[PDB]
């Protein structure tokens, strides 16, 4: 739904990296390069962003 | 130009993408319904005979044309308004469209004057509408428009909303009609039996079956043994078997030469001639058509008073009740003689061993009844009822001499309620005739997972009853390839009976054979009525929809022409099956609905007709107008049904099987688009499913249906009875190509988990799992449980009514130890209020004939927060409240978790991050599974996914786990992993979290997609200690929700007998269930009347009151003896 | 309250000449039979103009009182 | 409900969602009945087959096999940790097997403390060679495959399912027959707690590395399959050329199927053995098979060498289509691939036809499981 | 072995003997018609029934794409190299694994067994 | 077995014994053929001596042949056929109660016809219905006979149906039954418990 | 609206209602074991 605040495995903060991650992908970065640019070195944290699905964007389409 | 193998993998998935961009995944549901509304409903109305009234003036009624409006809802004030599907769900309305018909009323008054009036658009009822079908409001709405209507764009539709319940019609599997099938019964008195289930075109009055059987040789006799085996026919409406030669005589063929000319097409064959000789002798007595007709009539449904009635009745049965699909007219005797002779000819070939017996498990011999044919069957009965009551109503008025109002003659309840009831209950047919009504056709759509929702819309139901047991129908027949998923099937009584469509499988909707028949006549096909029987031997029989239309002397040219027309879509539509049985000299053409087909790439001269230009055009599928249907029009891909697959030489892949190699097959007709399409929706999410033991793939297909996630994007607006939503669903790091079309990325049902396969502390043994407590503290596999409670206040009766209010302990009679303080003044709890077990969320009071309490109590285990409180008017116009209670479910010990490989397991313990084992990088596993789960199960795909998941996470690319992909190997994955500074086999040095010491063995650890299953321990934990008892047996109630007791069954009782624990056995079966006391007369063992208040015990019957004994027995034993006494038995309990 | 005899299955269920020997008989009271027909008429009218079931239930209750009160016994039930 | 791992076998229970029922006796008389008749320790040995009904399973069984290997040595600190989990320990630390250059206790030494009383048992390890009993080292086993417990001490031998499982003559069986249910109860708990905590040091996993084989092994498996293909082709040619003489008592069709099945069964056996030989002592697949904890040699061969012939109703895949198994084969194709012989391993992956034929074979087991539950249930009730 | 129908009413003709002439005759039941018998064999029952399968084969099978084709068995009549082979698959044989070859050359439906 | 071979009465009144034939719930005596009424069988059985009854394997004090003819029908107590309350204060009567209504109506109708002196064929049709309702009150699975429905297509559950089967009175409520003081939940491993211990949640305890 | 003697819910036969009493034995729903009525058939019928 929304980017988890912490990595589930180690507790690193990843909830401030989704927008930056999306922007890097917009800048023609490969997913691996974008994750490296954000400092996510452990594959547990790379898992968080590489596999995230932002459904909250779909939910915002429905009127409150 | 030509697709090279280096580009085939991309090319084939561009083709598959265009197919799903066009067809979707519930196309069989929507297409079937569209045909029923567009064609079947109009045909059923057109086919109805005009209603003629005569009782003098003569009135005629003809129903001309059908109109259907948008699904409309009428407010209590009478104002119509379009009914949105979401409103129907919330207000428990039925999503139905008004149905109107044009009726012309012509009256003849015997004065040579005719008055004709047309009642345009006469309301005749409401048809439930399948969602996202052509007649649904959501049809043709852009994804943006759907969101404005609070509808999920990913929602596929294909279901009905009946009383707010989403209902899906399961495809009902049945044997194909109009086809001759010869089967051998080992035990029966018949050596062979050739049946044909003949049905009228457009599925008129239900199928009529005719059996042609050959008697077994078991009977011993000088006359019976000498002659051989005789053939008898089991016609409908006839009690007893009729000899076959008599039926031919009744048709108008008397001379033996004439009859044999219709059965044996080559008299030069002596073996077949000797087979029919015993049948000729049996009917030697009957030598006239009228005598034969009388003989059949003698066995008729009703006895014939006179011979003339018998002959007329026999002609009636043969004319229409026998082989109706061949013909139903009075000039069809010759056509039926040829077909009946073909049935006898087919039976002879089976007996002679020249033709193999037909297979019931073959899906060429099967049809799937979808919503359309299902709905059309109901509508024919309801429309006949509508006209039956229109005739009855008009008869009363015309009899009295007054004209009748046409509108008042029509009862709109007949179609509206008849359609609604069948979909509402699933009992298929009539409520009055529920005894013969097929059950389970309609089911509430499963919304546990988006994959579960998709699977339920593609489910297939076998004809065989679930209660009945038979391995053969439950087996995975060869013919299910590409049509039915070989892995998705339930475990238990339904193994092999409930099936799911393969991913690209399509079910033919049906079309008229008229264009094909006309072309055949234009082509050099000799009609069956014009040829001589001698010409049939050399020529090939032409069957269209099971009806023998004629013969052809050049089958090869005709098949090439037919194939060319279908590929060009000139006269033959794509879903038409053309089967040439070269050995049997038959060409079978099929056009009816229910045929399962799949798209296949056409191969000519060992070359795919699909070239690079087609792929390039598809690549620009948008802004180019080129789609999947252009591939079918271009003639490079065509649909193939199961029957036609037998005649197809098919290449698994072009890159290898078409290429020059060791000569195996140089004549390939078709090619798979991709072999992964043999899987269904649920099996298509298994990564590396070709590396697992097959039962594991079946288990995952079941588990995936129970995985939490986001079942639909608009789940917030919905108020479902149960709904599970995962906090943080992830798309799998290791995916399959097919997953792109299941929308699994858009609605994932799991999380990628760092999984270590290790024996850590013994808390993951025997399919148990160790979870990371710290990961769970961070939202790992956190889920929401939504439960909705609906309550309706209805006033019905002279002074009895129900209202929403807070029931005061003094004012209201009924009451419970729960808490009524949360309820607001209007009797409804408010959103945002914490509610626990034994809390009242709806305050409902029913006036006492002061007032009883019917208040809704929250589930005892449930402890959530009121999320939404919706109040509205239900379909009945009564005030209606739905309350959604939200409970957050943090993964506990005992919660089920599965990988995508059948490796399910409850959480055995949760360790904090410091207690968990860690790598040198500080990574701890989120989940630890026991190594002992892998060896016996052989879920190697689980290990590959973990290895590939590690590469995917490090590389930053979603891994591809499409099953039959040579581009992916374990060695290739291992080599990639080495490049990221990890052991190439996925092992890592882990340190004990308790001591910090390196573990001697290196642990296989990596990302694996797990899924939280619906089964949570807190929903299953149940304790009973002297609860309530049921009225009939006075024993503990049944069910966890009723605080029932656990059953101490016969097996548990047998076990305690072996233990010798007589007293504990007495506790369970007497003291802890239903301890009871009765007073028994000593003279007679009957229970005596006991009045403890007056201390007077009497036995009415013995006239004694001094010798009565108290007997301690279970209440169920008392009920048994009393029930036995109701049957005049006298169970006399004697204490001496 | 009553039970309806089901359809025959074997030959023992059918009389010497076809017709079933165990046939349903109408024990319905005349007052109940007329009242049952009126409710059927009430629902037929309501469906014509799409009236909600709550209005039909109110109508059925109204008819029962009038039918029992018997001041309108001279008038047709449909009226 | 939380259960010891040993009682899972008598209950036929697992922890993949199984629910078990609790019944609380409500009086002393019924409470005493359960205590004196139905308690788990009194149920250790079943009268059905005069052998224990529960044993050492899963982790403890796999780890105890590793623990009792000849070359397992424990440091002073490690030993003292294990003795903390020995409820029957007398509190006396035994003299280490090795005193110099460093004090080291063997795994057998620590297990000897777990063994109750002074029972005496003779067993053989699963990997005990048959000719060792006839060799010059009968009483000094080179492989440590001879299990001798004498005077309550494990003097030699690797413990496995054969000496700790639910078999007659098992070391657990002797404990019950000699020491009684109460001491045997402590025996099972002490084995689990002590070796579970040692497994925290030694560890045990299973991954891709255990499913791989040497390139030499793969060539041997490929050659064996390739030879098997030709052998079946040769038999097919003989049958096609009417050169196949039916075996007495069998039809020509039965003779051909017997020859083809014999060839493919032997190839599966030869490929399976070839895979097993390549496995190292560290292989975790072999570790769980030699201990008897889970899996068999067939599972290893299927994962590594070849899945093998898929059968429906005891026969090769039938011609569900007209004279062929699938539309991808020519008619009358009696070769191994057409009739459901899977020449790939699970690690390699199945081809689409193999995957479908394998699914056909798997469906038979699922049908049997559903059938077996009800077919046998009726028999049980009638017997009772 | 042959089957005949009377020329009068086209019904099955059954065998019959005449004592006066002691010659086999075929007489129709419902017709009284009689005919001189020339076969002299009422019927033959073939227990083994080793019917030559080549007669049962249809030359059109060469057009089947799913049948295997071999170039190592040239047609004996026309010499065409390509031929299609298959098994009988006919019940009551009690044994069938031999191959039946059909020439693939059009207009030459030659069939043989090796 | 011995009496079947005989065909004449020997004793007194040497006469031909009819071949009794049953067609559903009716007995036919063929010698010609008459409908053997239950009252006729009652009269025959009433005259069987106690000693003769003993020979037939029937204890006269516990089972007389005539008692097998239903003269007075036992009406089960309310507890045997209790009405269940569901969806408001509207009792739903038991299948036995529904069947008893048919029996009470037909015998009441039959009694009036006899008093009113109705036609013999009218009474015979009434007796046929009474036989059916009485028979299906005890066994509603009569072979080759119509089932008694619940006015909605659901067959009535008679007394015989209640007692037989896995879920019947005997097997479902006597040989096995639901019990108090029992708990059920998922099981998870615990290597730190003894083999004879079970870890139990506090909520269950 | 109340139980009637000689009917199907004869109060002398049971107390199937929670708030009730049996006329025959003056017991409540739990105390009363139920009592048998009978129907006198106009003509005898066979016992199936
Ligand atoms: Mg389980
Ligand atoms: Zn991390
Ligand atoms: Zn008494
Ligand atoms: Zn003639
Ligand atoms: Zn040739
Ligand atoms: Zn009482």
């Amino acid at each position: 739904m929304i980017i988890p605040v912490r990595c589930f495995t180690c507790g690193k903060i990843v909830g401030n990296k989704w927008e930056a991650y999306l922007g890097l992908l917009q800048a023609e970065y490969t997913e691996g390069d974008a994750l490296d640019a954000l400092g996510l070195k452990r594959y547990c944290c790379r898992r968080m962003l590489l596999a995230h699905v932002d459904l909250i964007e779909k939910l915002l389409n429905y009127a409150p | 130009d030509e697709i090279t193998p280096d580009l085939w993998q991309e090319a084939c998935w561009i083709v598959i993408s265009s197919y799903f961009d066009e067809k979707g995944l519930v196309r069989q549901q929507l297409d079937s319904f569209d045909e029923f509304i567009q064609m079947s409903v109009q045909r059923i109305v057109e086919d109805a005979p005009p209603i003629d009234l005569q009782a003098p003036p003569r009135y005629l009624l003809k129903f001309e044309q059908i109109y259907l409006s948008k699904p409309t809802h009428w407010e209590r004030d009478g104002a119509p308004s379009p009914m949105m599907p979401n409103e129907a769900r919330l207000r428990n309305l039925t999503y139905s469209a008004p149905l109107y018909v044009d009726i012309t009323k012509t009256v003849i008054k015997e004065g040579e004057e005719q008055l004709q009036t047309q009642h345009q658009k006469t309301f005749i009822g409401k048809i439930p509408i399948m969602l996202r079908s052509t007649y649904c409001l959501l049809n043709g709405l852009t994804d943006r428009d759907l969101c404005e209507l609070n509808e999920c764009p990913l929602d596929p539709g294909g279901y009905f909303i009946i009383n707010g319940s989403e209902k899906v019609l399961i495809a009902q599997e049945k044997m194909a009609t109009n086809t001759v099938y010869v089967f051998a019964k080992k035990d029966s008195k018949y050596a062979y039996t050739g049946e044909c289930r003949s049905c009228l075109e457009n599925s008129s009055r239900p199928t009529s079956t005719i059996w042609v059987s050959m008697l077994a040789r078991g009977g011993q006799g000088a006359k019976k043994s000498a002659i051989g085996q005789r053939i008898v026919a089991t016609l409908p409406y006839i009690k007893q078997e009729v000899p076959i030669i008599i039926v031919f005589r009744a048709l108008g063929f008397v001379s033996d030469r004439d009859i044999l000319e219709h059965i044996i097409y080559d008299f030069e064959d002596p073996e077949m001639m000797e087979m029919v000789k015993p049948s000729l002798d049996e009917a030697f007595v009957i030598q006239e058509q009228n005598v034969a007709l009388n003989f059949i009539g003698s066995r008729g449904a009703k006895p014939g008073v006179t011979k003339e009635k018998r002959i007329k009745y026999a002609k009636e049965v043969l004319q229409k009740e026998m082989l109706p699909h061949v013909g139903v007219s009075d000039f069809c005797e010759t056509k039926k003689a040829y077909f009946l002779g073909y049935m006898v000819h087919r039976l002879l070939l089976a007996a002679l061993g020249r033709r193999e017996l037909d297979d019931r498990d073959h899906y060429g011999n099967k049809r799937l009844d979808l919503a359309g044919p299902l709905l059309a069957f109901l509508f024919r009965g309801m429309f006949k009822n509508l006209l039956k009551e229109v005739r009855i109503y008009a008869q009363k008025f015309i009899d009295r001499g007054k004209d009748f109002n046409l509108e008042l003659a029509i009862k709109t309840r007949i179609i509206s309620d008849g359609l609604k009831y069948s979909l509402a209950t699933g009992n298929w047919g009539d409520q009055k005739k529920a005894h013969q009504a097929r059950a389970g056709v309609s089911q509430v759509l499963n919304r546990l997972t988006f994959a579960s929702t998709l699977s339920h819309l593609r489910r297939l139901n076998s004809p065989i009853g679930r209660d009945g047991k038979l391995a053969k129908p439950r087996q995975l027949h060869n013919t299910l390839w590409g049509m039915v998923c070989p892995a998705e099937t339930p475990e238990g009584h339904a193994v092999g009976l409930v099936k799911n469509l393969a991913l690209m499988a399509y079910i033919s909707v049906g079309s008229q054979p008229s264009p094909i028949l006309e072309f055949l006549e234009e082509w050099s096909m000799e009609n069956l009525e014009e040829i001589s029987p001698a010409a049939i031997a050399d020529a090939t029989k032409i069957f269209v929809n099971g009806c023998w239309v004629g013969i052809h002397k050049d089958p090869e040219q005709l098949m090439n022409t037919l194939r060319k027309l279908r590929r060009q879509m000139d006269i033959i539509v794509s879903e038409v099956s053309m089967i040439r049985d070269i050995r049997e000299r038959e060409i079978r053409i099929y056009t009816d609905a229910g045929r399962i087909c799949r798209p296949l790439l056409i191969v000519e001269k060992q070359k795919l007709l699909l070239k690079k230009r087609h792929i390039d055009q598809l690549k620009e599928r948008e802004y180019n107008n080129y789609s999947w249907q252009d591939l079918v029009a271009s003639g490079v891909v065509e649909y193939i049904d199961t029957l036609e697959e037998e005649t197809v030489m098919l290449a698994m892949t072009p890159d290898d099987l078409q290429e020059k190699e060791v000569a195996y097959c140089s004549t390939y007709t078709h090619c798979e688009i991709h072999p992964s399409m043999i899987l269904g929706v649920c099996a298509s999410i298994i990564p590396f499913p070709d590396h697992n033991q097959s039962p594991r793939n079946t288990y995952q297909s079941a588990m995936g249906k129970q995985a939490m996630g986001v079942y639909i994007t608009n789940f917030h607006v919905r108020m479902d009875t149960l709904a599970h939503v995962l906090y943080y669903p992830q798309k799998p790091l290791v995916t399959t190509r097919s997953m792109e079309y299941l929308r699994f990325r858009e609605l994932p049902a799991g999380i990628n988990s760092i999984v270590a396969i290790a024996s850590y502390t013994g808390y993951n043994q025997e399919d148990s799992v160790i979870m990371n407590r710290s990961a769970v503290d961070r939202g790992f596999f956190r889920s929401v449980f939504y439960r909705s409670y609906k309550e309706q206040e209805s006033k019905k009766g002279f002074d009895q009514e129900e209202v929403f209010e807070k029931p005061t302990r003094e004012t209201c009679q009924g009451m419970r130890h729960a808490i009524y303080d949360k309820l607001d003044d209007d009797g409804l709890i408010a959103p945002g209020v914490r509610v626990s077990g034994d809390d009242v969320i709806i305050g409902k009071t029913v006036t006492l004939p002061t007032k009883r309490d019917c208040s809704t109590f929250l589930r005892t285990s449930e402890t959530g927060i009121v999320d939404q409180v919706m109040v509205t008017l239900n379909q009945e116009g009564y005030k209606f409240c739905k309350i959604r209670v939200r409970s957050v479910r943090i993964p506990q010990i005992g919660d089920k978790f599965a990988s995508r490989h059948g490796q399910k397991g409850t959480c055995g313990i949760q360790y904090r991050q410091e207690d968990m084992p860690f790598t040198c990088e500080g990574i701890t596993p989120d989940i630890i599974i026991n190594p002992h789960a892998i060896p016996s199960r052989m879920t190697i795909g689980h290990l590959i996914e973990c290895l590939q998941g590690k590469v995917s996470a490090n590389k930053g690319e979603i891994g591809d786990a499409t099953p039959f992909n040579d581009a992916v190997n374990v060695q290739k994955i291992s080599n990639l992993l080495s490049d990221y500074g990890y052991h190439l086999r996925g092992n890592e040095v882990l340190y004990n979290g308790f001591t910090g010491r390196k573990i001697t063995s290196q642990i296989f650890i990596g990302p694996t997609y797990y899924q939280r299953l619906k089964h949570m321990v807190d929903d299953k934990i149940h304790s009973r200690a002297r609860g309530p008892i049921q009225i009939l047996n006075r024993q503990p109630m049944e069910g966890r929700s009723r605080d029932g007791g656990l059953r101490f069954g016969e097996m548990e009782r047998d076990c305690q007998i072996a233990h010798g624990a007589a007293q504990f056995l007495r506790e369970r079966l007497f003291e802890a269930s239903d301890p009871y006391q009765v007073h028994v007369c000593n003279l007679c063992g009957i229970m005596a009347i006991a009045n403890t208040r007056t201390h007077t015990y009497e036995c009415r019957g013995c006239r004694n009151k001094t010798q009565i004994s108290l007997v301690r027995m279970p209440y169920a034993c008392k009920l048994l003896f009393q029930e036995l006494m109701s049957m005049s038995i006298a169970p006399r309990m004697m204490s001496v | 309250l009553s039970t309806m005899i089901g359809k025959g299955t074997g030959a023992a269920s059918f009389d010497e000449f076809g017709n079933s020997k165990y046939q349903n008989r109408r024990t319905m009271s005349s007052s109940d039979r007329a009242m049952m027909n009126a409710f059927k008429e009430i629902t037929t009218m309501a469906d014509r103009i799409n009236l909600p079931r709550n209005i039909v239930d109110r109508t059925n209750n109204l008819f029962k009182q009038v039918y029992e009160q018997k001041s309108l016994k001279g008038r047709a039930n449909d009226a | 409900f939380r259960l010891n791992l040993s009682v899972t076998t008598p209950y036929n229970a697992d922890f993949d969602g199984d629910e078990m029922n609790l019944h609380l006796p409500q009086s002393l008389e019924t409470r005493a009945e359960i205590q004196e008749l139905a308690m788990v320790p009194r149920m250790i040995v079943t009268p059905q087959s005069n052998r224990p009904v529960m044993g050492i399973v899963q982790d403890t069984l796999t780890a105890v096999r590793k623990f009792t290997k000849r070359d397992v040595f424990l440091e002073r600190g490690e030993v003292m940790n294990l003795l903390m989990f020995l409820s029957t320990w007398d509190g006396k630390v035994p003299q280490p097997a090795i005193l110099k250059p460093r004090p080291l206790w063997t795994g057998k030494q620590i297990f000897s403390l777990i063994i109750p009383g002074h029972i005496n048992c003779i067993r053989t390890h699963s990997t005990h060679p048959d000719d060792e009993d006839s060799g010059p080292y009968k009483h000094i086993s080179p492989g440590d495959t001879k299990v001798v417990v004498e005077n309550g001490e494990l003097i030699m031998g690797i413990l496995c399912k054969k000496s700790l499982g639910t078999s007659a003559g098992s070391l657990v069986h002797i404990s019950y027959l000699e020491m009684g249910h109460d001491i045997t109860r402590l025996f099972y708990s002490n084995i689990q707690t002590v070796i579970n905590n040692w497994l925290l040091i030694e560890g045990h996993t299973i991954g891709i590395g255990d499913s791989i084989a040497d390139s030499k092994t793969y060539q041997d498996i490929q050659n064996t399959i390739k030879k098997a293909k030709q052998d079946v082709i040769e038999v097919i040619e003989k049958a096609h050329n009417n050169e196949l003489e039916p075996t007495p008592g069998n039809t020509l069709r039965q003779t051909f199927e017997n020859q083809v099945n014999r060839i493919l069964n032997d190839a599966r056996d030869k490929t399976g053995s070839s895979a097993q030989k390549s496995l190292s002592e560290y292989n975790n697949f072999k570790s769980m098979v030699v201990s008897g904890a889970k899996g068999s040699k067939i599972n290893i061969s299927q994962v590594i060498a070849v899945v093998g012939q898929q059968n429906v109703e005891g026969k090769r895949i039938p011609f569900g289509f007209k004279h062929r198994t699938l539309p991808h084969f020519i008619k009358d194709d009696y070769g191994p691939e057409s009739r459901g012989f899977v020449e790939n391993s699970y690690l390699a992956g199945l081809t689409p036809t193999e995957f479908f034929f394998h699914a056909m074979g798997g469906r038979e087991g699922l049908i049997d499981t559903a059938v077996k539950t009800a077919e046998t249930g009726y028999i049980q009730r009638r017997l009772i | 072995v042959g089957i005949r129908f009377c020329q009068e009413c086209n019904n099955m003709l059954y065998p019959k003997e005449d004592k006066e002439n002691r010659i086999l005759l075929y007489a129709c039941r419902n017709c009284d018609y009689q005919q001189e018998a020339d076969n002299s064999c009422i019927y033959v029952n073939k227990i083994t029934h080793e019917v030559d399968e080549l007669t049962q084969i249809i030359a059109d099978v060469s057009q089947d794409p799913t049948l295997p084709r071999t170039e190592d068995h040239p047609c004996q009549k026309c010499g065409h190299k390509e031929a299609v082979f298959f098994q009988s698959h006919s019940a009551r044989a009690e044994d069938a694994m031999r191959l039946y070859y059909v020439c693939t050359a059009p207009h030459c439906g030659h069939r043989w067994t090796e | 077995d011995l009496c079947k071979g005989k065909n004449i009465c020997e004793g007194g009144c040497g006469r031909y014994q009819p071949r009794i034939r049953r067609s559903g719930l009716e007995l036919y005596a063929e010698w010609k053929k008459i409908l053997l009424s239950p009252e006729r069988v009652h009269e025959i059985f009433k005259r069987i001596s106690d000693e003769e009854c003993f020979v037939l394997g029937m204890e006269p004090r516990y089972a007389r042949p005539e008692w097998m003819i239903v003269t007075v029908l036992p009406v089960p107590p309310l507890s045997v056929r209790p009405a269940v309350v569901m969806q408001g204060s509207a009792r739903n009567q038991d299948d036995l109660t529904h069947k008893l209504a048919d029996i009470v109506k037909i015998n009441n109708q039959l009694r009036r016809n006899e008093q009113n002196g109705a036609a013999a064929h009218v009474i015979a049709e009434d007796v046929k219905l009474l036989q059916f309702h009485v028979a299906t009150m005890v066994d509603n699975e009569l072979p080759g006979l119509p089932r008694a429905m619940q006015k909605s297509g659901r067959p009535l559950k008679s007394l015989k149906q209640r007692l037989k089967g896995k879920e019947g009175r005997v097997r479902g409520n006597l040989m096995g039954k639901r019990v108090d003081f029992s708990a059920r939940t998922v099981i998870t491993p615990d290597p730190n418990l003894s083999i004879d211990q079970v870890g139990v949640p506090r909520s269950i305890a | 609206g109340r139980p009637k003697l000689g009917g199907l819910m004869d109060p002398r036969q049971g107390v199937i209602e929670r708030t009730g009493r049996c006329q025959t034995c003056a017991g409540n729903m739990t105390e009363c074991p139920g009592h048998f009525g009978h129907i006198e058939l106009a003509k005898p019928v066979f016992h199936v």
